[PDB]
């Protein structure tokens, strides 16, 4: 996160590392505001169902990630979309 | 359960205690066998409802939010376990317990008119500008519903919402007054 001794956000991180086809310029991302969108996540990831995981791998990171995930959601159901981040955080701690 | 020495069902009882209208005949239900059909087991085993596990047992509303999941018509999984969520909360406040807000704005939400927020345990004595006083000397239990903003009490006066203390109205012979406004008698100035 540092060019030259400065600070680079996420975004500008991965933009920095863009390999583009020979004829395919494509765009970067455009940042948008936050949509500002305890709960489910919560009470997966802090419950029994991760007990010896949590003193190995912080579920912070992950529990921001399943926060995420959840409000950019494209279906309706809620439990659909906290899949990918608890498998996730499976494979970390395995 | 028991007519005469005999284990009845949970069917057999509620068809006992029918009352039907007088021109309107009704069928008793159709036993139907089971469908073959875990989200409610992390909320309601997580520590969202935990202080209010050690006082209503969970296992009867577990089953009840397994088959409300189960039997219930559209796929809003995550929304259509609301109601035996509510009424878990409501056994657990009146079994002297402390519910926690286990709502959200994508998880089962809640409207409430003007500035009031919907919370799942405060005193159903709500403090008004009549009666700043009411919470306070309030005997029932905890109850869930829209409730006003710490800091502010409802307006009964104009009807206006929550309202800061500081702002409240005054009511003298059925006319509402104002903050500051002075009425006098031969020998009274108030
Ligand atoms: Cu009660």
């Amino acid at each position: 996160l540092l060019s030259h001794n400065t600070k680079l956000t996420p975004m500008e991180f991965g933009n920095l590392q863009k390999m583009d086809d020979p004829t395919d310029q494509c765009q970067d991302p455009v940042p948008e505001p936050p949509r500002n969108c305890f709960g489910i996540c919560e009470e997966l990831l802090h419950g029994q169902l991760f007990s010896g995981c949590v003193a190995l791998v912080d579920v912070g990171s992950y529990l921001e990630a399943c926060r995420q995930d959840l409000c950019f959601c494209e279906d309706t159901d809620l439990l659909s979309c906290v899949c990918h981040t608890l498998a996730e955080y499976s494979r970390q701690c395995t | 359960l028991l007519s005469h020495n005999t284990k009845l069902t949970p069917m057999e009882f509620g068809n006992l205690q029918k009352m039907d209208d007088p021109t309107d005949q009704c069928q008793d239900p159709v036993p139907e066998p089971p469908r073959n059909c875990g989200i409610c087991e992390e909320l309601l085993h997580g520590q969202l409802f935990s202080g209010c596990v050690a006082l209503v047992d969970v296992g009867s509303y577990l089953e009840a939010c397994r088959q409300d999941l189960c039997f219930c018509e559209d796929t809003d999984l995550l929304s259509c376990v609301c109601h035996t969520l509510a009424e878990y909360s409501r056994q657990c406040t009146h079994a002297g317990g402390l519910p926690q807000d286990w709502r959200g704005p994508d998880f089962c939400p809640q409207k409430c008119p003007n500035n009031m927020q919907y919370h799942e345990c405060r005193s159903p004595c709500a403090d008004t500008c009549s009666n700043q006083e009411h919470s306070r000397a309030c005997e029932d239990h905890c109850v869930a519903g829209c409730f006003c903003p710490e800091g502010t009490v409802l307006d009964d006066i104009g009807q206006t919402g929550c309202v800061p203390v500081s702002k409240c109205a005054c009511v003298y012979n059925g006319a509402a007054y104002a903050p500051g406004a002075t009425y006098s008698t031969d020998c009274t100035n108030c």
